RNA sequence: UAUUAUUUAUUUUAAAA
């Protein structure tokens, strides 16, 4: 927009909400029945993901096939119109996309039992329609909701939170405007527990000022737990 | 005079350094090895040259560099005693010791002095010795020049890079591997450089010889 | 009366024709050849079963109220003795059971020996670089020899390179076919020592092949 | 030179398999279902036949509730200073069932002999506590053994096995007993993911008990036996508690537990059948010595036998068995598939010629040589005993053809630039040149080319002899 | 008599006496010379007279009669698929070449386990085959798995020295440290064990020390220091 | 993630694993309980095969 | 013809006697 104040001393931030508050969370389940086996439409602020979970099948070619797990693809689509500029294709913006999907895969492989499934490959498809910051976070969230929903087993859910430190203060869930004028760190939190599943931290932060910011993030991500196990629960009595 | 090292590397099979003037070329050797579907040899050794720039990514001018340096290596490796295996080759330019955009020829003596010596510290079955050097002519003065600097080249009507095969206490000269020439030359030059290259070759296989000799001696009883 | 020469879609004769001849009525049947297709045509509504030739040479008819082998032949009668169409020929002509064939071994197992099929039967040959069409059949250890055809070596019998004549048994897997060289006159026709590294050795015994300059021997699985 | 212990049966062998098997059970002790109507027979059209007591029992009862969770391992008895009890007396069998009464779990397995009796004969009985080893003669207690029914189906006491597939149908065929509450510790090798699901795998790893496994397919009739064999037979059963208790808390820790004994039930409800009264279908759940309503047909493919010789191999086969039934011999002691193939292959006319044959003839060809050559000579002379264009012409006729050929005729009544810019260079023939002395190009003829094409052609076949 | 020697130089060896090939010399079979091919130490052995040559190598090259230490990376329905070294071509290891083998039972081998093996088939143009138990002698005391323990990597020369050569100060001065049990295979593999791991370990230290430094009598330095530095 | 039973004297069965002798779920769904067979039931899931099934299928 | 098979092995029931 333009020249903005992030961190008010009323305690106000840019779009209206505080340090502790997150952005508006709507998930649905079963969203894609007739195009896969687990579907979930993430809207988390302006972030706007489709998850697709194509499994588990039977592998295409007998070449990507283990005779004691499955095989976890991660696939993320960052469609051309996801912000405002309609960004043309970089050689350079392929590079980002693949470290990505290398740390979803790595990520989700611990905590779903692929052993349960054997000679089986478990295809995750994701497209980005809008994107406005935290949008690492907004991925893991989908990925999580989408497996519940194909019925996959996993040890715990695990919740995607992105937070920023402005100066000396703190601030849950950062949109596109904020990333742009503070450091983020992500974090991928292990279901009710402290536990560290993913940890990004991609911008200069102090060593001092790093404690405290995990301890608000692992507790926000509790929070988003809890929006995601709420929607499943009324998806399930519901229906 | 040039230096040169042998075993430096530790998880291939042969490895050397290779240095003249300012060009550093370093370069491994693994085989026997399985190869692949697409490379296999029914009767004889496959082999997998590649040359890295020490600037940007690999373009074409390694391409051809690769294609030259396969051509030396090539009759120089006894592959029919190796059926059904693959020998990578792999050759890393540290510093071209040149202008890349101009000249080649520094490094592709550099990397066959390399490839040479790294097949010996491997145990490939080679069926005699190699030297290389490069060899210019400069316009004002039609002098002819034996391993020239980075300067001369920039001051030359032709570049030429010599490799010979040396045999018996490397005194024989058995054959000329590869003489590729480019610039401005006539039939005299060609002959009057070729004689003056055969006795410098001769006399890098000389010590060639006492440099892998001073290694390998010690490794073996 | 049919056109000589002809191209592909150019109508030659239903699958019913008759004509009167010595005072006996006789009524040709027509079938389907190498080189033709039943094709319906219209002309006033109704259909007809006509052979319409697929090819480009010259239409030549057989027999086996008689059936007639309508077939179109590729090529001009003048082409065929010069062998303009050898590389059209190999890929045309598949490699039917019972063929006999000159392949090539390229890989040694120890139960089977995988060559490549190089040229067949039409003496006379049919043989094709970027082309892309080849061949490749397996020598099954079992297929080595008549004598004793179980606990072979057949490290002693073939060599990578080496050139096979083989009568085809069938087609194995799809992938390859199955060749057979439990006869005289089947086995390595032309080697050389060494993998190809010596010099050019010729068939002496049933399993014993030796060259004349460098002298030495090796054993293979000879036909002669 | 080893005497066959069916003859000193106290209840003969009756191999007429004229009836369904009628199970050898006469008490049923831990029973929910009364044995009185366990004797039924059941008919579904598959033949009427008996069905599998006990089958109630392992379906509809429960394991101990202690199985369900982990407690610590047991170490096994000491191997070096332990020694087996042998057990060849009735009143040397109540001890030991006194014994196996009072425990928790227990390891058993079995020893059989197929080669000179035709349903088989159990001879050995390897049982193990957590205290002390057995080995039980069943060849002197096969009429005694079916005491031990009231442990080997009390849920209270787990029996631990290891691969029970076929020790489930030799305690019910040859013993009368049957087990409730299964622990097969090859499902539960299978479950776990083990490379190797054998007992020797289970024995080097788990119990570290390297041993030589050559006492399989010996001979266990033969008494006494061997301290090898004592020896082997011990070590089957000694360690399998051990290794039932690491193997049970790898299957709770992964969930597996369920499945194991879900499969081990399964194993336990197998239920012997002659084959002559065997069900049509297949079923994983009975047993029959033949499993196949043409077994000759897969010994033609495997030694290749044309199928015009299917009704000799019918004659052979259906012979072979029946001699095999009359002498309780099995049918390949009587004649191996070996001597089989060749007597369909060579197809031996006169009496000399079964007798002398490459691989050698057993004695009951030998003695039944003339009885098999009028057999194989019957079939040969039964084999003797045994060894269109007017359908289109009359719907078209011949008059009708003129109106097809008039409709061809008026049918088909309806059917040069040298070069634009690439027209006279491409299709260009080969001109070759060659360069004189003068340096001036002299283009050689298509005729000078075809010259050499046909001189080369002519001297390449016109090489017959080499020095 | 041992001299070093060049590939393409003169055969110091006259060609009318008969001479036995070993490794490092090649005979054309064009023109049927005696050529070396290899770089190192000619020796001749003045009955029968042979002549090779020792060259520094570290990719082991399958030949009969080697003792060599694998890794089971496939197991199938008749044999095990082993390698002897990384990259290279994998071996042949049947079901049947073991003391007391059966068609009917399959031996007890996973894959990773390390087995001490001897190659009995080593054509050029096939695949490579071990046992574990000797086909000419009968002999299988030493095969087998090699349960627990240490690999090592080293190489041809310094494996091949160990196992032949008796005056190697290897195996000596290490038992003066501690009590071990050995296996050497001529691909490069040492299999070491102990004890203890922490006496394993400074073996392990050791013969890859003494591998790299070529001075034999600096051995007894190298495991007095390494096994004194475990302490600590 | 959740705790479905802290009784070790339970069989574990389907969505449901085994931790520090108590007993959590893998999948979202109902719980089940048949005599000492705990399991939970997910919502949506594919076809289980079982012993003795009249299928129908194509050959791939 | 799954106690069957795949050879540089796509087998995913090799257990009992």
């Amino acid at each position: 927009m333009s020249r903005l104040e992030i961190y008010s001393p009323e305690g106000l931030r840019l779009d209206g909400r505080r340090w502790n508050e997150l952005r508006r969370f709507e998930s649905s389940i079963n969203t894609h029945p007739h195009a896969a086996d687990g579907s979930s439409y993430m809207e988390q602020g302006n972030n706007k993901i489709i998850t697709l979970v194509k499994g588990p099948k039977e592998p295409r070619l007998k070449s990507q096939m283990d005779t004691s797990k499955a095989l976890l693809n991660v696939s993320v689509n960052i469609t051309k119109f996801s912000k405002f500029e309609r960004s043309k294709s970089s050689h350079k913006n392929e590079r980002r996309v693949l470290e990505i999907q290398t740390s979803l895969v790595r990520m989700f492989e611990k905590n779903v039992m692929l052993n349960i499934y054997p000679r089986t490959v478990i295809d995750i498809e994701i497209h980005v329609l809008e994107q406005d910051g935290g949008i690492m976070g907004s991925l893991i969230n989908g990925i999580t909701l989408a497996l519940i929903d194909a019925g996959i087993s996993m040890f715990d859910y695990i919740s995607g939170i992105s937070v920023g430190l402005y100066d000396t203060t703190p601030l849950l869930d950062t949109n596109s405007l904020e990333e742009n004028a503070m450091s983020t760190v992500t974090l991928g939190v292990v279901g009710k527990s402290e536990k560290l599943s993913l940890l990004l931290v991609e911008d200069k932060i102090p060593l001092d000022r790093l404690e405290n910011v995990l301890a608000i993030g692992i507790a926000g991500a509790h929070r988003v737990r809890d929006l995601m196990d709420e929607e499943l629960r009324k998806h399930a009595q519901k229906r | 005079s040039v230096q040169a090292e042998i075993g430096i590397l530790d998880h291939v099979d042969g490895s050397s350094e290779f240095v003249s003037q300012d060009t550093k070329v370093i370069c491994s050797v693994t085989g026997p090895i399985e190869p692949k579907a697409r490379q296999e040899l029914p009767t004889q050794l496959a082999l997998e040259i590649i040359v890295r720039p020490a600037k940007g990514v690999a373009t074409t001018r390694e391409k051809v560099l690769e294609d030259k340096l396969r051509a030396v290596l090539t009759p120089l490796i006894t592959r029919h005693c190796y059926p059904r295996q693959l020998c990578q080759i792999t050759c890393q330019i540290l510093e071209s010791g040149e202008d890349e955009a101009e000249f080649s020829l520094r490094e592709l003596s550099c990397c066959i002095n390399a490839a040479f010596l790294a097949l010996v510290d491997a145990g490939i079955a080679l069926n005699s010795m190699c030297a290389s050097i490069p060899i210019a002519i400069i316009k004002d003065t039609s002098d002819i020049i034996v391993d020239p600097t980075a300067e001369q080249l920039k001051i030359s009507l032709s570049v030429h890079t010599l490799a010979l095969e040396f045999v018996n206490g490397g005194k024989v000269v058995k054959n000329v591997l590869l003489l590729d020439s480019n610039g401005d030359f006539n039939e005299d030059q060609l002959f009057s450089l070729l004689e003056l290259g055969e006795q410098k070759c001769q006399e890098l296989v000389t010590n060639i010889r006492r440099i892998i000799q001073d290694n390998i001696s010690p490794r073996l009883v | 009366q049919f056109p000589e020469i002809a191209y592909p879609g150019k109508l030659i004769c239903p699958q019913y024709g008759t004509e009167n001849k010595d005072g006996e009525d006789i009524i040709f049947n027509y079938v389907p050849g190498p080189g033709t297709k039943l094709i319906q045509y219209e002309h006033n509504g109704r259909t007809l079963e006509a052979i319409t030739a697929t090819l480009v040479g010259t239409v030549r008819c057989e027999e086996e109220v008689k059936n007639i082998l309508v077939s179109v032949l590729p090529g001009t009668e003048k082409g065929r003795k010069t062998n303009k169409y050898a590389n059209n020929d190999f890929a045309n002509n598949l490699p039917k059971e019972g063929d006999i064939v000159l392949t090539r071994v390229t890989r040694l197992s120890l139960q089977r020996a995988n060559v490549e099929i190089l040229a067949v039967e039409d003496a006379t040959f049919s043989v094709s670089s970027d082309l892309g069409e080849t061949f490749r059949g397996i020598i099954r250890s079992q297929d080595v020899r008549s004598t004793d055809r179980d606990r072979v070596k057949v490290i002693e019998c073939f060599k990578p390179g080496d050139i096979v004549r083989a009568q085809v048994l069938s087609l194995g897997d799809g992938t390859n076919y199955y060749l057979t060289t439990a006869r005289n006159d089947l086995g390595v026709v032309f080697a050389r020592a060494a993998n190809g590294a010596g010099g050019l050795m010729y068939a002496t015994d049933w399993q014993m092949m030796t060259s004349p300059v460098t002298g030495a021997t090796e054993k293979r699985k000879c036909a002669k | 030179m080893v005497e066959k212990p069916q003859l000193k049966f106290k209840s003969p062998i009756d191999n007429s398999e004229s009836h369904p098997f009628i199970p050898l059970l006469k008490e049923k002790p831990n029973a929910l279902k009364p044995l009185s109507e366990s004797l039924r027979l059941v008919d579904d059209d598959n033949p009427s036949h008996y069905p599998h007591p006990y089958e109630y029992e392992i379906d509809h009862q429960e394991y101990s509730p202690e199985i369900l969770q982990i407690r610590e391992e047991i170490p096994s008895k000491s191997w070096d200073d332990s020694v087996p009890i042998w057990v060849d007396t009735s009143t040397e069998l109540e001890s030991m069932l006194e014994d196996l009464k009072n425990t928790k779990e227990i390891a058993v397995n079995l020893e059989h002999h197929d080669y000179r009796s035709y349903y088989g004969i159990v001879c050995l009985m390897q049982i193990s506590t957590r205290e002390r080893d057995y080995l039980v003669d069943t060849l002197k207690l096969r009429e005694n053994l079916h005491i031990l029914n009231e442990v080997f189906t009390n849920p209270s006491i787990v029996k631990v096995f290891h691969g029970a597939f076929m020790d489930i149908i030799w305690l019910q065929r040859d013993l009368g007993l049957y087990v409730v509450g299964l622990f097969d510790t090859y499902h539960a090798s299978k479950a776990i993911g083990l490379p190797r699901h054998s007992l020797a795998y289970l024995l080097e790893n788990f119990a570290n008990f390297k041993t030589s496994k050559k006492y399989q397919l010996a001979d266990w009739r033969i008494r006494p036996l061997s301290k090898p064999m004592t020896a082997y037979a011990r070590a089957d059963t000694h360690f399998l508690l051990n290794i039932y208790d690491q193997l049970r808390n790898k299957l709770i820790e992964s969930n597996k537990l369920a499945g194991v004994l879900y499969e081990s039930r399964n194993v336990a409800k197998r239920r012997f059948e002659y084959s002559k009264y065997r069900p049509l279908t297949p079923s994983s759940e009975v047993y029959s010595p033949i499993e196949k309503e043409s077994p000759w047909k897969i010994l033609m493919y495997q030694y290749n036998i044309p199928p015009e010789r299917e009704v000799l191999v019918r004659e052979l086969y259906q012979w072979r068995d029946l001699i095999a039934r009359r002498d309780d011999e099995s049918p390949r002691f009587v004649m191996p598939n070996q001597l089989l193939a060749a007597l369909v292959a060579y197809t031996p006319t006169d009496v000399i010629g079964v007798v002398s044959l490459t691989n050698g003839v057993t004695e009951h060809v030998r003695q039944n040589a003339k009885l098999l050559a009028n057999l194989i000579r019957d079939a040969l002379r039964n084999i003797k005993n045994t060894n269109a264009d007017g359908i289109l012409l009359e719907t078209i006729s011949v008059p009708q053809i003129r109106d097809v050929m008039e409709r061809f005729s008026v049918l088909c009544n309806s059917n040069t630039n040298s070069s634009i810019l690439l027209g006279k260079i491409l299709p260009r023939e080969e001109h070759d040149i060659a360069y004189s002395k003068d340096g001036l190009p002299n283009k050689v003829k298509t005729e000078d080319i075809r010259i050499r094409a046909q001189n080369f052609k002519s001297a390449l076949a016109n090489l017959e002899d080499i020095i | 008599m041992s001299t070093f020697i060049f590939p393409g130089d003169s055969f110091p060896v006259d060609p009318t006496t008969p001479v036995k090939l070993g490794p490092g010399i090649y005979c054309d079979p064009n023109t049927q010379e005696i050529r070396p091919v290899n770089t190192g130490v000619l020796h001749v052995s003045a009955g029968v007279q042979t002549a090779y040559i020792d060259y520094s190598s570290k990719r082991y090259i399958p030949s009969v009669n080697d003792f060599v230490i694998g890794v089971i990376i496939g197991t199938f329905s008749d044999s095990y698929k082993v390698s002897l070294q990384n990259f290279s071509s994998s071996v042949s290891l049947s079901y049947m070449a073991f003391p007391n083998a059966s068609k009917k039972n399959r031996p007890t081998l996973q894959v990773g386990d390390l087995v001490y093996a001897r190659v009995c088939t080593a054509e050029k143009e096939l695949e490579a085959e071990i046992e574990c138990f000797d086909s000419t002698t009968g002999r299988d005391a030493g095969f087998g798995i090699l349960e627990d323990g240490m690999i090592i990597d080293v190489n041809l020369n310094f494996a091949r020295q160990l196992l032949f050569n008796n005056d190697f100060p290897l195996l000596k001065v290490l038992a003066a440290h501690t009590k071990f049990e050995v296996a050497i295979g001529l691909n490069g593999k040492i299999w070491v064990k102990c004890e203890e791991l922490s006496n394993t370990l400074a073996c392990y230290r050791t013969i890859m020390e003494c591998c790299q430094k070529n001075d034999t009598a600096a051995f007894k330095d190298i495991a007095k220091r390494q096994f004194k530095e475990i302490l600590t | 993630g959740e705790l479905v039973t802290d009784d070790p004297i339970w069989m574990r069965g389907h969505g449901t694993y085994f931790l520090d002798n108590m007993t959590y779920s893998s999948v979202a769904g109902t719980v089940s309980r048949v005599n000492r067979l705990l399991s939970v039931i997910p919502l949506k899931g594919r076809y289980a095969p079982e012993t003795g099934d009249h299928v129908v299928g194509r050959i791939a």
